[PDB]
C-alpha cells in the first residue's frame, strides 16, 4: 500500500519505532526481449541425409552431423513419400519454429515388423541388440519405402541386422562386433563352432516384395534444445539491437538481463564474451555489427524507510541505496522535493540548509528528522 | 591506503546484489573532529 | 549441479528435474554467505 | 576503528534475476533476513565505532 | 602412388629445451588486466621438446598422439606441409588429413589408406625456373568420407630460399569429445638451428567436430625416386599434460606471461 | 488417514501413455488433455 | 544354486551357505540368461574385487 | 553415506553410484571443518 | 614391509604402510579400528600375523 505498510509487513507489527527500516530491494524491470546470432545463410544437409547413394546397415547404424545450417522441416513434412513421420519430444508443426544446440541424424534400412521398435521403451532383436532409443528421447522418426533405390531382384543382402548379443545394449550404442556367440556351455576358439549361429543376417530385399517387405530408408533425427550456445537454427530470430534500455538479452545462446552500452575495450578476433576479476560476463561482442558491448545488470539498491514513530506520524521518507535520481523515475515519483546525497537518493525528505544534531542518520554526512 | 567501491553515485561486488554503503561522518567530518 | 550458471539449469531441463539441480546452487550459496557473515561477524569485533 | 559497511540482497545473490530460485529459497525461511539483520547489526556498529 | 625413399644419414633423436612456448588460450573469452587461473592440457614449462630435421636427412616418423600434442618449426622455404591424424591409418577406421599444397590448404576426414612412407614432392628449378610441384605421395585410397574443406585458391611460394630459419609455426592439436581443436602461431625470427626462447599464446583458428579416435599423428614434408635433396627445416614435437597455469591478460586482454604451478 | 475431498479423475488412454499421467511430464496427454500439477497429492492407477 | 533342477516353493523358500570358495560373479553378471541383477549393496561390476 | 570409510564405498560402488554416496560425506565433514574452524576463530579472539 | 604400497586385504583397498605389529587379535577379527574408524591394524589372510 504504502512504504510505511510495507516497514510493518518487515517488522511483523502494526506500530514502527523511529528510525531508519531496510526493506524490499528495488531492482529496474527489463523493458524487452532481444536474441543477437551470427548470420545464417546455408540449409541443413537434407539432400545427403535422405538422397544419399546407399544407407547404413541397422546392425552398426550411420550417425551424421547437421551444424552450422539453417534448419527447415516443410519440406520433411510436406512431402507424401514418408509414410511414416512422427515426433517424441515436439510437435511436428512446431519444428521450422525451433532452434537446437546440437543435431544427428541415425541413418539406417529396416524391415516394417521392426520400425516398431524404433520408438523409444521398446524390446525385440532391433531394440535389444543393435538400435534404442533412450526413454527421453528428443526428436522425430522418419521413414520411406527405397525399393526402387537400394534392392536387386536376388535380395540385396547388403543390408545387415544383429541377432545375438551378451546384453541389450544401452541406449545410442553402436555394436561393431563380430566375435562368435558361445549358445551352448563350451567355450568357442577360431572362426566357427557346433551349434553356435554368427550374430549377424541380410534381409531379403526385392523390388517384387510386397509393401512392408520392402526396405524401408530410416532417419532418426535426434536433437536437443536451448540449453547451450547454439549452432543450428531455423530460418527466423535474431532481433535489432537496443542500446541503453533494461533488457532480457541473448548473445549466441548467452541469456541474462542487463543494460546494454557501446563499448571502449577492444577483442582479438576470436574473444566472444568478456568477463570481469571474478570471472562474471562483463561485456560481449554483438556477432552481426561486430562492436564490443558493455553488460550491467539493471539498476538496484536497498529500499531504507525514513520514519518517525508511528505514535508521532504516518508521513515516511525513502532513500534508495547509491542509486541516482535519475533512474528512479523508472518506478512518490512526484518529488518536487527529491534529493540526492552520496547515499542514494532521498525522496519524501525536505532538503533543509539548517544543520542541526544527527536524529535518524542515512549516511555520508546527511541525517534526517521530523520538524515544522 | 587504498580503496575500493566506497559507496558514491557512480561492477563484479554491484552486479550480484552486494552493496557497499557510506560511513555516517564523511572524512570531512572526521578530519572536524580531528 | 551441471552448471554453476543458473539460467542455464532453468534450459536445460523441466521443472521436478530442474527444482534437484537449482537447490544445490541454493544449499552453497547460502552456505557461502552464512560463511561470509560468520567471517564478518567474528572480524567486525577485533575492529570493535 | 571501522572497516566497509556492506548489505547483500541475499534473494538476487542466490537466485539473481530467477523467479523459480527465488520460489525454492523460501523453502528455507528467515535465513536471508536473519543474515540482512546480521550484516546491518555489523554496518550500524561501524559509526558506533 | 606409393613409394619408401631409403636414402638417409643416420641421426640420433635430438632434444632441446621448451623454455616457456606451448601456452594457448584455453577458451574463447576475453579477459583483461586480470592474472587468471586454469587447468588445462598445456605443454610443461622447461621441459625437453623432441627435435627433428630436415637437411642428407629427412625425419618423418609416425608418433604418439595422447592427450594432445606441441608441433613447432623453424622453417625456410615451406617445407613442413601437412599431417595425419587418427587410430588405423589403413582406411579400417577414419582418419583426419591436413595438407598445404601449393595451391590451398585441405582439410579431410576419410578412411584414408595412408602410404608406409608419405609425403610430398616438388621439381627443384627444373628449367622452367620454377619450384614445380609434383609428387602427392600420401595415400593410396580415401573410402568413406564425412568432413571436407578446401580453403580458398591462392598462390603460395615453394621457392628455394637460402640462410637460416625466418618463420616460426607453432600448433596445438587437441581431440576432445570429438571436436578437434587447432590452435596456432605465427612469428618473424632470424635464428641458426633452435627453438627461440621467448613467450607466445596460440589462438584458436579452426574447430572440426571430426568425432573419431587419434592415436597417433605424422607430419608431412616437401622433398628418378631416390636419391634427391631435402630443403632444410627444423621441427619440435612436445606432449601436452594436465597443469594449472596463471594466465597474466594485458590491458588489451592478450595473455602477455605465463605461470606453470608446478 | 483422511481427506478433506477426494476426486476420482476417470478416462481410457493408450498403454504407452501412462507415464505421461504422472506429474512433470510432457507428450500429447500429459500437454493437451490431461496435466497433473508439479506437487500433485494422490496415486494414479491404470489397468489393461 | 542357478540350475538346480527342482525349485522350492516360496512360501518353503529354500537357503544354501556359499562357503570355503571363489566366487567368480563376472559369469552371472556376464549372463543374458538373468532378466533381472539388481544389487543393492554394491554395484555389480565391483563383485570381483 | 552406506559407510563412515571413504575407500569402502569405493571398494563397492560404481562412480554413478559411489557420487551419492560421497558427496554426503563431503557434504558433512566440510560442515565438520567450518564448524571447527568457526569454533577456533572465536575462541582465538578470547585469547587475543 | 615398511614401504608405502596400495594394499587391499580381503577387498579392505587403501594406502599405507604396513609393519609387524604387536596388537594380539582374537580369532573372530580380521581388522581394527581408530577413532576416525578407518583400519588400522589388519590380520594377514595367508599368514595369520
Ligand atoms: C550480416 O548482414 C548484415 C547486412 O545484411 C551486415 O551488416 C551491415 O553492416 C553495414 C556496415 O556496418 C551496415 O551499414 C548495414 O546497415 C548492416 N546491415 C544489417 C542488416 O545489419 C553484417 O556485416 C553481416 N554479418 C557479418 C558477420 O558480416
Ligand atoms: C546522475 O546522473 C546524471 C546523468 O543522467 C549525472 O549528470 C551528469 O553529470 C556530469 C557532471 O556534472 C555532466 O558532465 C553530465 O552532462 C550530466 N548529464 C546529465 C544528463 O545529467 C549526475 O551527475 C548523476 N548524479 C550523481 C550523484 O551521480
Ligand atoms: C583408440 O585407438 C587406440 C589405438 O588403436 C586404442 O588403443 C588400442 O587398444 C588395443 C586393444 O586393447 C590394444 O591392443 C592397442 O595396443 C591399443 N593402442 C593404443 C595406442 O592405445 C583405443 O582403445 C581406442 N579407443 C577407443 C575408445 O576405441
Ligand atoms: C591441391 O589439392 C586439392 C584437393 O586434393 C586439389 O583439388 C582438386 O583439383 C582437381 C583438378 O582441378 C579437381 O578435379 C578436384 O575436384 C579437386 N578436389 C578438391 C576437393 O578440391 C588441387 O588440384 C591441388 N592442387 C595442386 C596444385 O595440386
Ligand atoms: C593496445 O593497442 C593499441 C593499438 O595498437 C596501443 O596503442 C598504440 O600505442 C602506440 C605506441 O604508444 C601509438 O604509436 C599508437 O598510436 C597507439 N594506437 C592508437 C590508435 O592510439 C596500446 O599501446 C596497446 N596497449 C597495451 C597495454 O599494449
Ligand atoms: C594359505 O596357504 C598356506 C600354505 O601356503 C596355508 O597355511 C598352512 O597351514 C598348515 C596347517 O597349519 C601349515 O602346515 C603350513 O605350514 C601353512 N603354510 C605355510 C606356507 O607355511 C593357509 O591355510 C592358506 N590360507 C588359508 C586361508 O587357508
Ligand atoms: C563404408 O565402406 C566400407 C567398405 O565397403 C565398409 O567396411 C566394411 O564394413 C563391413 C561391416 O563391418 C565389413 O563386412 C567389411 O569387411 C568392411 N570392408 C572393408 C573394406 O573394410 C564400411 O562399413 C562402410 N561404412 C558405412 C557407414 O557404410
Ligand atoms: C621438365 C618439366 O618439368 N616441365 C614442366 C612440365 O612438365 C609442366 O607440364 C609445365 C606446366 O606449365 O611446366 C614445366
Ligand atoms: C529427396 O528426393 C526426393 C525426390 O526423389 C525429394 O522429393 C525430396 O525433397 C528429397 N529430400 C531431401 C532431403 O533432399
Ligand atoms: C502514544 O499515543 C497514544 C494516543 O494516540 C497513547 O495511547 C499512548 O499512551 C502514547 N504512548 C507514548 C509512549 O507516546
Ligand atoms: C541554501 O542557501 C543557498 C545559498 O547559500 C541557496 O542557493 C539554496 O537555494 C539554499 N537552499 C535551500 C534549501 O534553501
Ligand atoms: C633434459 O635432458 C637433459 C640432458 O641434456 C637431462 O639432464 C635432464 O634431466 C632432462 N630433463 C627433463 C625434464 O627431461
Amino acid at each position: 500500500l504504502d512504504p510505511l505498510s510495507e516497514t510493518k509487513c518487515t517488522l511483523k507489527s502494526f506500530t514502527v519505532e523511529k528510525g531508519i527500516y531496510q526493506t524490499s530491494n528495488f531492482r529496474v524491470q527489463p523493458t524487452e526481449s532481444i536474441v543477437r546470432f551470427p548470420n545464417i545463410t546455408n540449409l541443413c544437409p537434407f539432400g545427403e541425409v535422405f538422397n544419399a547413394t546407399r544407407f547404413a546397415s541397422v546392425y552398426a547404424w550411420n550417425r551424421k552431423r547437421i551444424s552450422n545450417c539453417v534448419a527447415d522441416y516443410s519440406v520433411l513434412y510436406n512431402s507424401a513419400s514418408f509414410s511414416t513421420f512422427k515426433c517424441y519430444g515436439v510437435s511436428p508443426t512446431k519444428l521450422n519454429d525451433l532452434c537446437f544446440t546440437n543435431v544427428y541424424a541415425d541413418s539406417f534400412v529396416i524391415r516394417g515388423d521392426e520400425v516398431r521398435q524404433i520408438a523409444p521403451g521398446q524390446t525385440g532383436k532391433i531394440a535389444d541388440y543393435n538400435y534404442k532409443l533412450p526413454d527421453d528421447f528428443t526428436g522425430c522418426v522418419i521413414a520411406w519405402n527405397s525399393n526402387n533405390l537400394d534392392s536387386k531382384v536376388g535380395g540385396n543382402y547388403n543390408y545387415l541386422y544383429r541377432l545375438f548379443r551378451k546384453s541389450n545394449l544401452k541406449p545410442f550404442e553402436r555394436d561393431i562386433s563380430t566375435e562368435i556367440y558361445q549358445a551352448g556351455s563350451t567355450p568357442c576358439n577360431g572362426v566357427e563352432g557346433f551349434n553356435c549361429y554368427f550374430p549377424l543376417q541380410s534381409y531379403g530385399f526385392q523390388p517384387t516384395n510386397g509393401v512392408g517387405y520392402q526396405p524401408y530408408r530410416v532417419v532418426v533425427l535426434s536433437f536437443e534444445l536451448l540449453h547451450a550456445p547454439a549452432t543450428v537454427c531455423g530460418p527466423k530470430k535474431s532481433t535489432n539491437l537496443v542500446k541503453n534500455k533494461c533488457v532480457n538479452f541473448n548473445f549466441n545462446g548467452l541469456t541474462g538481463t542487463g543494460v546494454l552500452t557501446e563499448s571502449n575495450k577492444k577483442f582479438l578476433p576470436f574473444q566472444q564474451f568478456g568477463r570481469d576479476i571474478a570471472d562474471t560476463t562483463d561485456a560481449v561482442r554483438d556477432p552481426q555489427t561486430l562492436e564490443i558491448l558493455d553488460i550491467t545488470p539493471c539498476s538496484f539498491g536497498g529500499v531504507s524507510v525514513i520514519t518517525p514513530g508511528t505514535n508521532t506520524s504516518n508521513q515516511v521518507a525513502v532513500l534508495y541505496q547509491g542509486v541516482n535520481c535519475t533512474e528512479v523515475p523508472v518506478a512518490y515519483s512526484t518529488g518536487s522535493n527529491v534529493f540526492q546525497t552520496r547515499a542514494g537518493c532521498l525522496i519524501g525528505a525536505e532538503h533543509v540548509n539548517n544543520s542541526y544534531e544527527c536524529d535518524i542518520p542515512i549516511g555520508a554526512g546527511i541525517c534526517a528528522s521530523y520538524q515544522t | 591506503v587504498t580503496l575500493a567501491d566506497a559507496g558514491f553515485i557512480k561492477c563484479a561486488q554491484k552486479f550480484n546484489g552486494l552493496t557497499v554503503l557510506p560511513p555516517l561522518l564523511t572524512d570531512e567530518m572526521i578530519a572536524q573532529y580531528t | 549441479a551441471i552448471s554453476s550458471v543458473l539460467n542455464d539449469i532453468l534450459s536445460r531441463l523441466d521443472k521436478v528435474e530442474a527444482e534437484v539441480q537449482i537447490d544445490r546452487l541454493i544449499t552453497g550459496r547460502l552456505q557461502s554467505l552464512q560463511t561470509y557473515v560468520t567471517q564478518q561477524l567474528i572480524r567486525a569485533a577485533e575492529i570493535r | 576503528v571501522s572497516m566497509t559497511k556492506t548489505s547483500v540482497d541475499c534473494t538476487m545473490y542466490i537466485c539473481g534475476d530467477s523467479t523459480e530460485c527465488s520460489n525454492l529459497l523460501l523453502q528455507y525461511g528467515s535465513f536471508c533476513t536473519q543474515l540482512n539483520r546480521a550484516l546491518t547489526g555489523i554496518a550500524v556498529e561501524q559509526d558506533k565505532n | 602412388q606409393c613409394v619408401n625413399l631409403t636414402t638417409r644419414t643416420q641421426l640420433p633423436p635430438a632434444y632441446t629445451n621448451s623454455f616457456t612456448r606451448g601456452v594457448y588460450y584455453p577458451d574463447k573469452v576475453f579477459r583483461s588486466s586480470v592474472l587468471h587461473s586454469t587447468q588445462d592440457l598445456f605443454l610443461p614449462f622447461f621441459s625437453n621438446v623432441t627435435w627433428f630435421h630436415a637437411i642428407k636427412r629427412f625425419d618423418n616418423p609416425v608418433l604418439p598422439f595422447n592427450d594432445g600434442v606441441y608441433f613447432a618449426s623453424t622453417e625456410k622455404s615451406n617445407i613442413i606441409r601437412g599431417w595425419i591424424f587418427g587410430t588405423t591409418l589403413d582406411s579400417k577406421t577414419q582418419s583426419l588429413l591436413i595438407v598445404n599444397n601449393a595451391t590451398n590448404v585441405v582439410i579431410k576426414v576419410c578412411e584414408f589408406q595412408f602410404c608406409n612412407d608419405p609425403f610430398l614432392g616438388v621439381y627443384y628449378h627444373k628449367n622452367n625456373k620454377s619450384w614445380m610441384e609434383s609428387e602427392f605421395r600420401v595415400y593410396s585410397s580415401a573410402n568413406n568420407c564425412t568432413f571436407e574443406y578446401v580453403s580458398q585458391p591462392f598462390l603460395m611460394d615453394l621457392e628455394g630460399k637460402q640462410g637460416n630459419f625466418k618463420n616460426l609455426r607453432e600448433f596445438v592439436f587437441k581431440n576432445i569429445d570429438g571436436y578437434f581443436k587447432i590452435y596456432s602461431k605465427h612469428t618473424p625470427i632470424n635464428l641458426v638451428r633452435d627453438l627461440p626462447q621467448g613467450f607466445s599464446a596460440l589462438e584458436p583458428l579452426v574447430d572440426l567436430p571430426i568425432g573419431i579416435n587419434i592415436t597417433r599423428f605424422q607430419t608431412l614434408l616437401a622433398l628418378s625416386s631416390s636419391g634427391w635433396t631435402a630443403g632444410a627445416a627444423a621441427y619440435y614435437v612436445g606432449y601436452l599434460q594436465p597443469r594449472t597455469f596463471l594466465l597474466k591478460y594485458n590491458e588489451n586482454g592478450t595473455i602477455t606471461d605465463a605461470v606453470d604451478c608446478a
